[PDB]
C-alpha cells in the first residue's frame, strides 16, 4: 500500500461532477445531429451492486426503478440506483400512483443532502426471461426518449444471474420512428420482434479509490485462488474468440484502406496484453514454487 | 338451429326428395358459415347423429355423408372427426353383419331367430353401460354364436353389449291372430318370462328378469294406461308398489295386425381457471418468443398441475392472440410481439 500516491487519484475524477461543462452539454444536444451517438454506459459499483440486490430480492416477481447519474461526451455516466415502491405481477410492472410521488420526493430529498446528479435513466428485472426489451418496454423508452433526451434502458435478469454466476446487465436505446437502419441466429432471436427499433450498448464499470482500497481488504482467502490460478487454460475459448473477432476486423479495416486499424490495433493489443499477463503469472508461479530445494 | 337440418335429414316418407334437398342443405350451410359458436352446433349434430344412426335408420345415408363432407370444407378434418367415425361404424355393421349372416347359412343352419347387431365404436359414440339384465335363454344362444363369430373374426376386441337400444319382435299367442309386437329388451324379457307361468308379482319380475327398479317401473308404466285396453287395472295413471299382483288379461282385441307397444320412444321421459391458463401462456412467452403450437401446448401441460382439456387451451390461446398479446409463414408458430 506503500511506494505510490495515496492523495486524490486518477480513478476519482470519474465521480466528480462539473455543473457547468453538465449545462454547456446539455444546452449544446450533440445526439440530435447523429443519432448512433451513445455507445458507451460506464456504472458505478455501487449502482449495479444495489441494481442485483434489488432485482434478486424481489423473487419471482419483477420490480423496476430509476438510476441517476449524466452523459459527457459520447457516453452515460450512471452513478447511483434507487428502487421505486412498485407492486408488478410476474410479467409486468405497473407503478401506478406511488411510484411518481417516491420519485419527487426522493429526488428532491437527496438534492437536500448533496446529490448534485440527475435522473439518467430506468431499470427494470426481468424474473428468468432473458434481456432484451419487450414491446412495452420499447414503447416507454421512446416516450422518455422523446421529451427527456438523455435516456438509457436498463434490464437486468437476477435469476439468470444467481443460477450461472454472472450479472445480465444490458443497456438500450431506441431509434425513432422510420429509422430502419454457420453464423448463429442469436443475434435476432435474443431480442424481440421490435429487435430493429433499438440497439444496445456497450456496458462498462468502474469504481474509486477508496472504493478499491476498501475491496482490497474484502477477503483474504482468495490468494490461493490467485496463486493456483490456472491462467491461460480457464479462458482459451475466450481468446481463440477475440482472435477471429481480430480476424475479421483485420480483413473489414484491410478492405476499407484499399481510421478503422486504430481498433484492430486496440483489440490486438488487449488480447495480446491478457496473454503476456498469464505467461507472467505462470512464470512467477515456477518461480515461487519449483524453484525451491532444487 | 340444427334442429331444422335435423328434421330436414330425419325419414319422413312424404319428406323424401331429390337434389333440391341437397341444394337445401347447401343454403342451410349458407347460413351456417357466418354463425359463431360452432361448438353447440357440433355438439347438437353430433347428438343428432347419434340418435338417427345408433337406434332407427335415417332417410339415407347419401344425404348424410354428403353433409358430413360439406362440414369438412371450411372446418378442417380434424374438427369433423367424430362423425365420420360414426358414418364408418355404420358401414362396418351393414359389413360384418352380412358377413354374420353369410357363416350362420353356411354351418349349423337353423336360424331360430334372426339377429341384427350394430357394433360400434368405445370412443366416438356416446356410450352407456346397459342394467346387466339377464337375458332369456331363447336369445342366449345366439348371443354366444355371434361372440364366437367376432372373436373368430377380431382377435383380442371384446363385446361391451348394450341391451338397452334394440328392438325384436314377439310373435303374441293369447288367441286367434299372431299379433307381431314390436318390443324394447326389457319388454321383450318380461313377456318371455311371463309365457313359463303365469301372474308374476311384480318382485317375481325384479328377481327372475334383474331390471332395475326405475327402468322396470318405467317399463311396466306401459303394455297399459295408453287407450285403457293393453292391461285393466284398476288404478290409473301410475300405481306400481312391492308386492304387486298383476297378470296380463287372456286376451287382446287391439284391431290392427301391426301391435307396436314399443312407444317408449315417444313416451321417453371457469374463470379462475382461464385467469390460470392466460398467465400460462403470458409466462411461456415473453422468453421463448418463437414457439410451436404443440410445444407452447405440452409447456403449458407441464407447469400446470390439474389436467384442463385441450380444448381450454385452444379458446385461451385464441382470445389473448385476439388481444394483440401475440401474431401468427408457418401456421403453427407464435411470436411473442408485446
Amino acid at each position: 500500500l506503500a511506494n505510490n500516491m495515496q492523495e486524490a487519484q486518477s480513478i476519482d475524477e470519474i465521480y466528480k461532477y462539473d455543473k457547468k461543462q453538465q449545462q454547456e452539454i446539455l444546452a449544446a444536444k450533440p445526439w440530435t445531429k447523429d443519432h448512433h451517438y451513445f455507445k458507451y454506459c460506464k456504472i458505478s459499483a455501487l449502482a449495479l451492486l444495489k441494481m442485483v440486490m434489488h432485482a434478486r430480492s424481489g423473487g419471482n416477481l419483477a420490480v423496476m426503478g430509476l438510476m441517476l447519474g449524466k452523459v459527457d461526451g459520447e457516453t452515460m455516466i450512471i452513478m447511483d440506483s434507487f428502487a421505486l415502491p412498485v407492486e408488478g405481477t410476474e410479467t409486468r410492472v405497473n407503478a401506478q400512483a406511488a411510484a411518481y410521488e417516491y420519485m419527487a420526493a426522493y429526488i428532491e430529498n437527496a438534492k437536500q443532502v448533496g446529490r448534485l446528479e440527475n435522473a439518467i435513466g430506468w431499470y427494470h428485472s426481468h424474473p428468468g426471461y432473458g434481456c432484451w426489451l419487450s414491446g412495452i418496454n420499447v414503447s416507454t423508452q421512446m416516450l422518455n426518449q422523446q421529451f427527456q433526451e438523455p435516456f438509457v434502458a436498463v434490464v437486468i435478469d437476477p435469476t439468470r444471474t444467481i443460477s450461472a454466476g454472472k450479472v445480465n446487465l444490458g443497456a438500450f436505446r431506441t431509434y425513432p420512428k422510420g429509422y430502419k437502419p454457420t453464423i448463429p441466429l442469436n443475434k435476432i432471436e435474443d431480442f424481440g420482434v421490435h429487435c430493429k427499433q433499438y440497439y444496445a450498448l456497450e456496458v462498462s464499470y468502474f469504481k474509486s479509490s477508496l472504493d478499491r482500497k476498501l475491496l482490497e481488504l474484502l477477503w483474504n482467502k482468495y490468494w490461493v485462488n490467485t496463486l493456483s490460478s490456472s491462467s491461460l487454460l480457464t479462458n482459451a475459448d475466450y481468446t481463440t474468440g477475440q482472435v477471429f473477432d481480430l480476424s475479421e476486423k483485420l480483413e473489414q479495416s484491410e478492405a476499407q484502406l484499399g481510421d478503422k486499424l486504430a481498433k484492430a490495433t486496440r483489440d490486438s493489443c488487449k488480447t495480446t496484453i491478457e496473454a503476456i499477463h498469464g505467461l507472467m503469472s505462470q512464470v512467477i508461479k515456477d518461480k515461487l514454487f519449483n524453484q525451491i530445494n532444487i | 338451429i340444427a334442429k331444422h337440418v335435423d328434421s330436414k335429414l330425419r325419414a319422413g316418407n312424404k319428406e323424401a326428395t331429390d337434389e333440391e334437398l341437397e341444394r337445401t342443405l347447401d343454403k342451410i350451410m349458407i347460413l351456417f358459415r357466418f354463425i359463431h359458436g360452432k361448438d353447440v352446433f357440433e355438439a347438437f349434430y353430433k347428438k343428432d347423429l347419434a340418435k338417427r344412426l345408433l337406434v332407427g335408420k335415417s332417410a339415407s345415408v347419401d344425404a348424410e355423408k354428403s353433409m358430413l363432407s360439406k362440414l369438412k370444407h371450411e372446418c378442417g378434418a380434424a374438427f369433423t372427426s367424430k362423425l365420420e367415425g360414426m358414418f364408418k361404424d355404420m358401414e362396418l355393421s351393414k359389413d360384418i353383419m352380412v358377413h354374420f349372416k353369410q357363416h350362420m347359412q353356411n354351418q349349423s343352419d337353423s336360424g331360430p331367430i334372426d339377429l341384427t347387431v350394430n357394433i360400434l365404436t368405445m370412443g366416438y359414440w356416446p356410450t352407456y353401460t346397459p342394467m346387466e339384465v339377464h337375458l332369456t335363454p331363447e336369445m342366449i344362444k345366439l348371443q354366444e354364436v355371434f361372440k364366437a363369430f367376432y372373436l373368430g373374426k377380431h382377435s383380442g376386441r371384446k363385446l361391451q353389449w348394450q341391451t338397452t337400444l334394440g328392438h325384436a319382435v314377439l310373435k303374441a299367442e293369447f288367441k286367434e291372430g299372431k299379433k307381431e309386437f314390436q318390443v324394447s329388451l326389457f319388454q321383450t324379457l318380461v313377456l318371455l318370462m311371463f309365457n313359463e307361468g303365469d301372474g308374476f308379482s311384480f318382485e317375481e319380475i325384479k328377481m327372475a328378469t334383474g331390471i332395475e327398479d326405475s327402468e322396470l317401473r318405467r317399463t311396466l308404466q306401459s303394455l297399459a294406461c295408453g287407450k285403457a285396453r293393453v292391461l285393466i287395472k284398476s288404478p290409473k295413471g301410475k300405481e306400481v308398489e312391492d308386492g304387486d299382483k298383476f297378470i296380463f288379461n287372456g286376451e287382446f282385441k287391439h284391431k290392427l295386425f301391426r301391435i307396436k307397444i314399443n312407444q317408449i320412444q315417444m313416451k321417453e321421459t371457469f374463470q379462475d381457471r382461464q385467469y390460470q391458463i392466460d398467465a400460462a401462456i403470458v409466462r411461456i412467452m415473453k422468453m421463448r418468443k418463437t414457439l410451436g403450437h404443440n410445444l407452447l401446448v405440452s409447456e403449458l401441460y407441464n407447469q400446470l398441475k390439474f389436467p384442463v382439456k385441450p380444448g381450454d387451451l385452444k379458446k385461451r390461446i385464441e382470445s389473448l392472440i385476439d388481444r394483440d398479446y401475440m401474431e401468427r409463414d408457418n401456421p403453427n408458430q407464435y411470436h411473442y410481439v408485446a
